[PDB]
RNA sequence: GCGAAACAGUACCGUGAGGGAAAGGUGAAAAGAACCCAGAGAUGGGAGUGAAAUAGAUUCUGAAACCAUAUGCCUACAACGUGUCAGAGCACAUUAAUGUGUGAUGGCGUGCGUUUUGAAGUAUGAGCCGGCGAGUUAUGAUAGCAAGCGUUAGUUAACCA
RNA sequence: UUCUCGCAGUCAGACAGUGGGGGAUAAGCUUCAUUGUCAAGAGGGGAAGAGCCCAGAUCAUUAAAUAAGGUCCCCAAAAUA
RNA sequence: UUGUGGUAGACGAGCGUUGUAUUGGAGUUGAAGUCAAAGCGUGAGCAUUGGUGGAUCCAAUACAAGUGAGAAUGCCGGCA
C-alpha cells in the first residue's frame, strides 16, 4: 500500500549565522537568505514547522549593482493614500535605509504564509557593524 | 392507497447528514447546503489522491537534493550513478528514510564511485 | 539493522521485529513465508536483487482500510454516480532474514 | 437600508456582545442595617445620618 | 381531481406587481387542501381474460397434483352420516387424520346437510362444491377429502 | 443538590431574561437579593420572587445549612409566543408576536455534582458498550 | 377524509350575490395534587394518590431547523464559497478498531439546480427546517417477451347460473 | 458505417489553422468547405482561462518511467564549454 | 483480449415503502416510533446496542401501487 513516513516535529533547533555584504551583489546573496530562511539545504525540513535559522547581515551599505541599474530602475511604494508612491533607485538606498533593500527582497521570493512573515524577522540586518545581538555566542561561516 | 413516504425520507437525510458534521457553521446544519460541502469535499479528496503524491515526490526531491547539495554532488547525477551503472531499482523515499538514520546514507552515496 | 523488501509493487524499509501493513497476498492466518525479492539489507547490494537473500515474515492478520466513499459528478450535468471503495490490505511482521 | 445577506449567527453574538451590562456599586448602612447602594438612600430612608423621607 | 373538487376560479392575487408565487385558482394540486389529479377511483377494473382451454388443462393440472398428493385418500358418502352437527365428532375425525393446520377444503356433490352444518365455526374447516371448485382453493386445502362417486364425473371431464 | 424551580412562562422576552442574568450565575444570594433590589430592570424585579422561593426550597424541603449555596443557572426557556395583527399604512398590516419566558433557576451547594453527571452519561455509554460486546459472547 | 371528527358552511371576509378556514387522542378509573412551604396571584417546590406525575390539564409519542447552558480542545498580525491530504500539540478510551475528540501549521481548494454556444459570476430560484406535492386510467393500434391451442385452425362478446 | 424493426435527441452553435466571401482580409464580426477541440472530456504547460501544445482519467498506492512544457528563489528539477 | 469520460439518448440488472395471498416468528419477560454511538454493504439500504418510548411488528416467496422531493420568485406551520 504505502510507506509510513515520519519528520521532526515540535523539537526544532536554530542557530546564528554570521556573513557580510562586503563586495556582494543583491542576487547572488538574496537566493542564500531565501536558501537559508527556508532551511532547503537541510535535510531538518517540515512545511508544517519552521526550518530556517537566525542570520545576521552586517554593512549593506555597500552592496553594489552591476550595470546602469542604480539610477534607471525604481521602485514605486503606494501608501494607501492615493499618490502615496514614494520613488526610489538603486543609488539612493544606499544612503538610506538599505535594511529594508534585503527585507523586501527576501519577503519577495518566498511564499505568502504565516510562518514565511515569521520567518523574515529572523534575519537581522543593520548598515553598521556593532549590534548588541553579538553576545549570542554565534556560529561564525563566510558565505552563509 | 395513500402513502406519505416521510419517513423513509427521515431516513435518508438522516444519513446524509451524520458525514456533513464538524464544519465550521450552519454548513453542517441543512439538508441542501450538507450535501453540497460534502459532494464538493469528496471532489477535493479525489483530486487530492493525486495532489499528495505530486507534492510528496518533490519533497522527496527537495529533501534529497539538500543532503547532495551539502555533499556538492547533484541529482542530475545520482540517477547516473545508480540506473547507468550498478543497476539498482532504490527509489527515491527510501533514500530519505535511509538519510534520517545516521551513517548509513553516506555509504551508499560513497559506493556510487564503486 | 534495516533492509529493503517490496512486496507487490510497494517497496518498504523493513527492521526486526516490527508489524506493518502490505499490499493484500490473499493469504490465510498462522502461517511462515518467505519473500525471495529484497535489497541491501546492510551492504553488499545485488544489481537486480540480493541473490539467495530470503526474508522469512509471519502474516498475521488481513485487515481493510476505512469506508472510502467516491462520487463523481459535473456541475449542472445530471450525473451523480456514487461509489464505495474499500481497500483490503494483510498486516503482517517479519521474523527472520538470511544472505 | 435593508439588508441583502442574512446576518449570521456569530455576528448576532459579536454585536450582543457588547450589547451587555456591568454590574452596580454597593455600600453598608450602619445604622439601618442594610446593603444598599453607595450614594442612595437606605431602606429606613437615611441617606446618610440624615432621613427627612417617611419611615414607611 | 382539480374539476371534482368543489370550489371557484378567483385568484386571490393578482397577475402582476407582486413578487408572490404565481397562482390561477382557489384549490390547486400543488395547494393544502386536496385536490390530486390522480388518485384512487372507482373505475380501475383488473379485467384479464384466458382460454378456456388453457384454464382446464390448468385444472387437470393442479387436479393430477392434488391426485398425487398422497395425503387426500378416497371417502364415501356414507360416513359423513352417523352425526349431523357435532363438530366433536368431525374433531375426533381431524385427530385421527393427523392434521392440524391443514386448510382442508371439502368437495361436496350431495349437498349432504351434515358438512355444510359443521364447517362454519372454524376458520380452518369449509366444504365447497366441486362446480364452485378453484386452483388456490384446491391447493389452499394442504389435505383434502375425495367423494367416490364424483370419480366418474372426474374422469369424464379428462 | 439542585434547588430547582420553575415558573412557567411569564410574559417577558428571553433576550432580556439571559441579558439580566447574566449577572448572577457564579454568586451567592447574600449579594444577589441585593443586586436584584437594585438594578432598574423589569425582568430584576420579577425573578427575585423566583430567587427568594429557591432559597425556600432549599431551606424546607432539604433543609442544609446553605451558607455556601450559590447561584448555579439560570435559564430562559422559550415558550410558545402569541400573535398578534396591527393595521399599517397603504392598507397593509404588520404582524407582532408577544414573546413570555419559561425560567427554572438552579442554586448549588459545592462546586461539583456536574462531574456526577458526567459518569452518569459514561454509565449509560458503558451499559451500550457491554450490551454490545454480550451479542458476540452470546453462543 | 364532504370544506366541515369538533355546536361547519361555524368563526371570519365584501353591503349584496358570493368567498371561506384551523385545531382529536392524558391516563384503567380524575383517583384532577387533601394538607405543608415559598411567594398576593397564577405558579413552583414538597407530601400524598396514581404502577408511574419527566401521565399534573401545555395534559399518546415530543426528529430537526430555532435558543440557551456547560467537559475538553483551539483562538484576538488576520486576506478566507471555511473544507480536503498530512499534521505536532492537547484529552482520552471504542459497534477493539492501522481507536476516538479538537486541530498550531503546510500543499491544494471560485456552490446547488435551470437557461444554455458556453455561467464562481454582476443571468434567474432558494432566509431556514419540516409536511404534502405534479407520468395514472377507458378503448384500440404497433412493436417486444412468454404461455396456451394448433397449420378444417383458434377465440369469443352480450347475457344467465 | 449493410438491411429491417423500436426508441430516439436534434436542428439557436461557437472557438483555433488553411482556403476564401463581405467589412476595411478590422473586430471576442459575419458565412462556408476542410483540419481539431468544447459542447458531451478530467488533468499538466501557458499568471489564471471553453476549446491553444501534451492529452481520453475503472478504484487504491508518502511505486517507477516518459509526453508537452520547464530546471536563479517562490516552484519540483543542470551543468558544462 | 477489449475494456470501465459522458449530457441528450438507449439498453440490462436493481433497492426501499404500504397493504393483501399464504409459510413462519416475535411481542409488558417492554412491539414499533425516537434520537446517540468509534458498524456491515458496489447502491438505493441493512443493521448492532442503550435509554426514551408504551403497543403490534418483522424475515422470505408473489401480488396492486395517492409507491419514492433539493430546487416550482411553490403551499402548509414554526424558527428567523
Amino acid at each position: 500500500k504505502t510507506s509510513m513516513l515520519t519528520k521532526e516535529q515540535a523539537n526544532k533547533r536554530r542557530q546564528w549565522y554570521i556573513v557580510d555584504a562586503a563586495g556582494l551583489v543583491l542576487g547572488k546573496l538574496a537566493v542564500k537568505a531565501a536558501d537559508l530562511i527556508r532551511g532547503k539545504n537541510k535535510v531538518d525540513f517540515t512545511p508544517n514547522q519552521d526550518c530556517g535559522d537566525y542570520l545576521i547581515i552586517i554593512n549593506s551599505d555597500q552592496v553594489v549593482l552591476t550595470g546602469n541599474k542604480k539610477e534607471n530602475e525604481f521602485w514605486y511604494h503606494h501608501s494607501q493614500y492615493i499618490g502615496g508612491i514614494k520613488k526610489v533607485s538603486g543609488r539612493d538606498m544606499l544612503k538610506k535605509q538599505s535594511d529594508k533593500l534585503v527585507y523586501n527582497a527576501v519577503k519577495g521570493m518566498l511564499p505568502d504564509n504565516r510562518l514565511s512573515r515569521r520567518w523574515i524577522t529572523k534575519v537581522h540586518v543593520f548598515k553598521g557593524d556593532k549590534h548588541n545581538m553579538e553576545a549570542q555566542k554565534p556560529t561564525t561561516l563566510n558565505w552563509s | 392507497m395513500r402513502i406519505k413516504g416521510g419517513k423513509q425520507t427521515r431516513v435518508r437525510r438522516k444519513k446524509w447528514l451524520k458525514q456533513a458534521s464538524g464544519s465550521f457553521g450552519t454548513r453542517h446544519a441543512s439538508y441542501k447546503v450538507a450535501k453540497q460541502t460534502v459532494i464538493q469535499a469528496a471532489k477535493y479528496a479525489y483530486r487530492d489522491r493525486r495532489n499528495k503524491k505530486r507534492d510528496f515526490r518533490s519533497l522527496w526531491i527537495l529533501r534529497l537534493n539538500a543532503a547532495l547539495r551539502e555533499q556538492g554532488m547533484t541529482y542530475s547525477v545520482f540517477i547516473n550513478l545508480l540506473k547507468k551503472h550498478n543497476i539498482e531499482i532504490n527509489r527515491k523515499v527510501l533514500s530519505e528514510l535511509a538519510i534520517k538514520e545516521p551513517s548509513k546514507f553516506n555509504l551508499i552515496v560513497q559506493k556510487v564511485k564503486s | 539493522m534495516h533492509a529493503i523488501v517490496v512486496c507487490g509493487s510497494k517497496q518498504y524499509l523493513v527492521h526486526e521485529n516490527d508489524t506493518f501493513f502490505v499490499e493484500k497476498l490473499e493469504a490465510p492466518v498462522g502461517k511462515e513465508i518467505q519473500l525471495d525479492k529484497v535489497l541491501m539489507l546492510d551492504e553488499k547490494i545485488g544489481a537486480p536483487y540480493l541473490e539467495k537473500a530470503r526474508v522469512v515474515c509471519v502474516v498475521e492478520k488481513h485487515g481493510l482500510q476505512r469506508k472510502v466513499n467516491v462520487i463523481k459528478h459535473i456541475s449542472q450535468k445530471h450525473h451523480l454516480k456514487k461509489y464505495g471503495h474499500r481497500q483490503p490490505y494483510t498486516k503482517l511482521k517479519v521474523v527472520r532474514f538470511v544472505h | 437600508a435593508v439588508q441583502q445577506r442574512r446576518s449570521s449567527k456569530h455576528r448576532r453574538d459579536k454585536r450582543r456582545s457588547h450589547d451587555a451590562l456591568t454590574a452596580q456599586a454597593l455600600s453598608v448602612c450602619q445604622k439601618c442595617g442594610k446593603k444598599k447602594l453607595f450614594h442612595r438612600v437606605c431602606s429606613c430612608g437615611m441617606y446618610g445620618d440624615l432621613r427627612v423621607k417617611k419611615a414607611y | 381531481t382539480k374539476g371534482e373538487v368543489r370550489g371557484g376560479g378567483k385568484k386571490p392575487y393578482k397577475q402582476k406587481h407582486t413578487g408572490k408565487a404565481r397562482q390561477g385558482s382557489t384549490r390547486n394540486p400543488h395547494f393544502v387542501g386536496g385536490g390530486i389529479v390522480f388518485g384512487p377511483k372507482p373505475n380501475r377494473n383488473y379485467s384479464l381474460k384466458l382460454n378456456k382451454k388453457a384454464h382446464t388443462a390448468a385444472l387437470h393440472t393442479v387436479w393430477s397434483e392434488k391426485l398425487a398428493s398422497d395425503n387426500t385418500h378416497l371417502v364415501d358418502q356414507n360416513l359423513f352420516n352417523k352425526t349431523e352437527g357435532k363438530t366433536k365428532v368431525m374433531m375426533q375425525f381431524l385427530k385421527s387424520a393427523k392434521l392440524l393446520d391443514k386448510n382442508v377444503l371439502f368437495v361436496v356433490n350431495t349437498l349432504n346437510t351434515n358438512l355444510e352444518q359443521s364447517t362454519s365455526n372454524i376458520k380452518n374447516v369449509q366444504v365447497k362444491h366441486l362446480d364452485k371448485v378453484s386452483v388456490r382453493d384446491l391447493m389452499l386445502a394442504n389435505a383434502l377429502l375425495v367423494e367416490k362417486e364424483v370419480l366418474k364425473a372426474l374422469e369424464g371431464k379428462f | 443538590m439542585i434547588a430547582f424551580a420553575k415558573q412557567f412562562r411569564v410574559r417577558i422576552s428571553p433576550q432580556k431574561a439571559r441579558l439580566v442574568c447574566q449577572l448572577i450565575v457564579g454568586k451567592k444570594t447574600a449579594d444577589a437579593q441585593n443586586i436584584l433590589s437594585n438594578t432598574p430592570k423589569k425582568a430584576a424585579t420579577l425573578i427575585a420572587k423566583l430567587l427568594n422561593s429557591a432559597i425556600a426550597n432549599a431551606t424546607n424541603n432539604h433543609g442544609m445549612n446553605g451558607d455556601a449555596l450559590y447561584v448555579f443557572e439560570c435559564v430562559a426557556n422559550q415558550g410558545p409566543s402569541m400573535k398578534r395583527t396591527i393595521p399599517r399604512a397603504k392598507g397593509s398590516s404588520n404582524m407582532i408576536t408577544k414573546r413570555s419566558s419559561n425560567l427554572v433557576v438552579k442554586l448549588s451547594d459545592n462546586p461539583n455534582e456536574r462531574q456526577e453527571l458526567i459518569k452518569q452519561q459514561k454509565a449509560l455509554v458503558k451499559k451500550r458498550v457491554e450490551g454490545q460486546q454480550k451479542a458476540k459472547m452470546a453462543r
